[PDB]
RNA sequence: UAGUUGGUGGGGUAAAGGCCUACCAAGGCGACGAUCCGUAACUGGUCUGAGAGGAUGAUCAGUCACACUGGAACUGAGACA
RNA sequence: AACAGAAUAAGCACCGGCUAACUUCGUGCCAGCAGCCGCGGUAAUACGAAGGGUGCAAGCGUUAAUCGGAAUUACUGGGCGUAAAGCGCGCGUAGGUGGUUCAGCAAGUUGGAUGUGAAAUCCCCGGGCUCAACCUGGGAACUGCAUCCAAAACUACUGAG
């Protein structure tokens, strides 16, 4: 489906001869409000076009995240790049407390509950790799217990 | 209270000397250092040697900076 | 560093100082005036700024900043100075507060009046 | 100190309609709700993204009268407590003097009904609270104090009581004037443009 | 001497004491022994006045421990 | 010169899991005869074979239930140099309950699950997934 | 570092001790930081921190140290007041 | 409890970006501003004013001083081919770490009991002042140290291979 949010808009340049050539990039992530997202980037001439771009890409190739329902399942941690991400589920009454772009993912995907936090660089086209290492890896247990559960999961 | 230590002097008259070693851990870094302990053991004949084994208990104090005295020797 | 080094030499804190050196510990300070300079910015700016030097109770010979738009301020005045960093000029590091004892505050000011010391018409 | 001035002016800005003005005469005609207040009202766009969790923090802060030192102060005691601090800070404004004299009816206005706290005119246990900060219990029996029961401001507000209804934790009794707090409000009687997930997030950062 | 008197506890016009027995030579707020009760005169509603236990009042006055004037009564009025 | 060798059992594992192998043999020990036995009952190998003389081997065969195999990570806790030591207050659990943590209590090596129902503290060793 | 570190004999004090003295002996401590320099009354606690920690010891409470500066004893249950 | 009458009682910083909230008028590299980026050379949403607006309120602002943010001294929680960072290379004392079978022991380790860890403070459930601050009853906690009892996987020590 289709739930927009943007994050960044930068000015990268080009220079060619006699001046500098300009162009606005973008980045804008798409969820559905249960559990399947896509991010995407797009590089145009213009603020509205640039967006338009973006959106478009961010509806390929998306991404079926298992939540427990407002929550995560565990507590996890992971990287890409020189950045590093820590995330573990929390209690009802809190909301999400992240910063900047781990809020955008973390909305969109439909988790209330997330508890995070990013190391390392603080890159916004960069820490959702880190995000989407961590989502897209969940498990689910799709087994008869959980204090009993190790003879039917890990078969599985 | 009963310790246990090894002679390491016999210099002084009716004086011996021990070593009581011990493994406290470190405060914050979570691991087991040695740090020594040497106290003055009153002998009372002056038969041990230098390299026994010997057992101390606390009396009152006989001379200054000489409270532990000799309980009996254990292994040469 | 692995941890039996640590043991043997641990992680030493390093420290600040203030970048207020006088004034030790105390948010305002008098003192008395010797010269009203008025010299120039670096670079980039174009101005005269106006500066005048402080012999504090302290016994220490620093210079500093007077704000507002027109002071009265001739030597042999105290005044009472309060800290806050210049950017723009070398070697100030004081501003100086109007209103308090001599500098007595600017006139037809609206905005702002508890900065810079002036009362309600 | 509350706030004394203009009140379409605070509806005017959050857009919505807020239950300010006391009467049932209309919204946005002694108003004119259609514009941000001000000189440059109609240009618009791009409300910051700090900006919106102020925006839902200062109108739940405005629907009741509250300041922001007592309304820390009411947060502080959500996260004591035990589970869903969005909920449990809503049932603290609820439980309120001056809201539940709002609930029964004895007021058009809310800022009505702080004023009859305030002039000694409510009892709560059978005897006189002047205190628009009292946190009434499960059972307390609000009555009306004898000396003002023939106050017009009361009897013209029993009318305005029908284009509200009851909201089904109250009950008041329009002949002795003695309403009873039967227990405490759920979450399905308030309405859902609050956010309970924004004005949580704001005191972290 | 050992003692048992009365400390002090509360605000402006609203005391509450201590059954406390003390060294005679001490403060009144300073140290103590051990504390055993307490008294409070302004007691309303579900608030209690005297609240002595006897069994350690039983232990010290057997050795020697000597009351004080209002102590005289209250452990009387049990 | 080695100076641990628990912590080389588990490096051939991890190592032979991006080969894709199957059988992995290495030297034998009183304890790492006894971990393997934890990982099988819990369910992270096929089985294990102590099958030789005066060199006594243990060959373990892994699983795969997709391309990717079954144990993801593994590390070892309680490194000859550190000595880790809990008690059952302070045991930790790994992923909300759902890897598995290796306890060497009063009452043989046992798996976290084990040793907190019988409600004996010790050493940790390792924190399977 | 030479009552310095032990031993012995005698004194001295409510009380063990180089506490003191007479001879004997040449020991004692130290890189696990002695010695020396610079600063500072410590503690239960306060202030931040998710936590680990980090700073800090106003009011309240416990302990120590002084009573213009430097000494000194008496009286006495108990002071070097 | 009664009487008087709406009478007796509102400021302060900010509005270019971080950062909620804006346009005209003076000024023209002057005066001036400033926590950092930096504005001012004749049209200034940054200086000085005027309307408007936003934050807080019997207070609001600046300065001084600590801890956070700072995974920026990294035990929990970082690094060393080129960004700062591997001694010019050896040998070796103190110290740190120890292949594999049994057997013993119980110093570490785990579990339990007792003595202690002053009262206050913090935390939890209550109770009193019209509410709250404040006062106060009962519990937990104070991570500790010591003495006993038991267990024996791993480390240590001991005996044999």
């Amino acid at each position: 489906g289709y739930i927009e949010k943007l994050v960044q808009v930068n000015r990268v340049a080009k220079t060619v001869k006699g001046g500098r050539i300009f162009a606005f990039t973008a980045l804008t992530v798409v969820g559905d409000g249960k559990g399947r997202v896509g991010f995407g980037r797009g590089k145009a001439r213009e603020v509205p076009a640039a967006i338009q771009k973006a959106m478009e890409a961010a509806r390929r190739n998306m991404i079926q995240v298992d939540l427990n329902g407002t929550t995560l399942q565990y507590p996890t941690k992971s990287a890409h790049g020189a950045s590093k991400v820590y995330m573990q589920p929390a209690s009802e009454g809190t909301g999400i407390i992240a910063g900047g772009a781990m809020r955008a993912v973390l909305e969109v995907a439909g988790v209330q509950n997330v508890l995070a936090k990013c190391y390392g660089s603080t890159n916004p086209v960069n820490v959702v790799y880190a995000t989407f290492k961590g989502l897209k890896n969940m498990q689910a247990p799709e087994a008869v217990a959980a204090k009993r559960g190790k003879s039917v999961e890990e078969i599985l | 209270r009963t310790l246990t230590g090894r002679v390491v002097s016999d210099k002084m008259d009716k004086t011996v000397t021990v070593l009581i070693e011990r493994r406290v851990k470190h405060p914050i870094y979570g691991k087991y250092v040695k740090r020594s302990t040497k106290l003055h053991a009153h002998d009372e004949s002056n038969q041990c040697r230098i390299g026994d084994l010997v057992t101390i208990r606390e009396t009152r104090p006989l001379a200054k900076t000489k409270a532990w005295t000799l309980v009996d020797i254990v292994e040469r | 560093a692995t941890i039996n080094q640590l043991v043997r030499k641990p992680r030493k804190r390093m420290v600040d100082k203030s970048d207020v050196p006088a004034l030790q510990n105390c948010p305002q300070r008098r003192g008395v005036c010797t010269r009203v300079y008025t010299t120039t910015p670096k670079k980039p700016n174009s101005a005269l700024r106006k500066v005048c030097r402080v012999r504090l109770t302290n016994g220490f010979e620093v210079s500093s900043y007077i704000g507002g738009e027109g002071h009265n301020l001739q030597e042999h005045s105290v005044v009472l100075i309060r800290g806050g960093r210049v950017k723009d000029l070398p070697g100030v590091r004081y501003h100086t507060v109007r209103g308090s004892l001599d500098t007595s505050g600017v006139k037809d000011r609206k905005q702002g009046r508890s900065k810079y010391g002036a009362k309600r018409p | 100190a509350r706030y004394i001035g203009p009140k379409c002016k605070l509806s005017r800005r959050e857009g919505t309609d807020l239950f300010l003005k006391s009467g049932a005469r209309a919204l946005d005609s002694k108003c004119k709700a259609e514009n941000v207040p001000g000189q440059h009202g109609q240009r618009r766009g791009r409300l910051s993204d700090y900006g919106l969790q102020l925006r839902e923090k200062q109108k739940v802060r405005r629907i009741y009268g509250v300041l922001e030192r007592q309304f820390r102060g009411y947060y502080q005691e959500a996260s004591r407590r035990k589970g869903s601090t969005g909920e449990n800070l809503l049932q603290l404004l609820e439980c309120r003097l001056d809201n539940v004299v709002y609930r029964m009816g004895f007021g058009s206005t809310r800022s009505e009904s702080r004023q009859l706290v305030s002039h000694k005119a409510i009892t709560v246990n059978g005897q006189t609270v002047n205190i628009p900060s009292y946190q009434v219990k499960a059972g307390d029996v609000v009555a009306v104090r004898e000396k003002s029961k023939n106050q017009l401001r009361i009897a013209q507000a029993l009318e305005l009581c029908g284009q509200r209804g009851r909201v089904e934790w109250v009950e008041v009794d329009l002949d002795k004037k003695a309403g009873t707090f039967k227990s405490a409000p759920a979450r399905s009687d308030l309405s859902a443009d609050i956010n309970e997930n924004l004005i949580v997030e704001l005191y972290s950062k | 001497m050992v003692t048992i008197r009365l400390a002090r506890g509360g605000s402006k016009k609203r005391p509450f004491y201590h059954l406390t027995v003390t060294n005679s030579r001490n403060a009144r707020d300073g140290r103590f022994v051990e504390r055993i009760g307490f008294f409070n005169p302004v007691a309303t509603g579900g608030e209690v006045r005297l609240s002595v236990d006897q069994e350690r009042a039983t232990y010290w006055l057997g050795q020697g421990a000597q009351p004080s004037e209002r102590v005289a009564q209250l452990l009387k009025d049990a | 010169s080695m100076q641990d060798p628990l912590a080389d059992m588990l490096t051939r594992i991890r190592n032979a899991q991006m080969a894709e192998k199957t059988v992995v043999s290495m030297p034998s020990s009183k304890l790492k005869a006894a971990v393997a036995k934890v990982l099988k009952d819990e369910g992270y190998i096929a089985d294990f074979q102590i099958s030789s003389e005066v060199k006594p081997q243990l060959s373990i065969e892994l699983k795969y239930f997709e391309g990717k195999p079954v144990i993801e990570e593994v590390k070892r806790i309680s490194r000859p140099g550190l000595r880790q030591y809990k008690s059952v207050e302070q045991l930790p659990k790994v992923r909300g309950g759902l890897g598995v943590s290796i306890v060497s209590t009063n009452k043989g090596v046992m798996t976290d699950r084990a040793a907190r129902a019988a409600g004996v503290g010790g050493e940790v060793l390792c924190t399977v997934f």
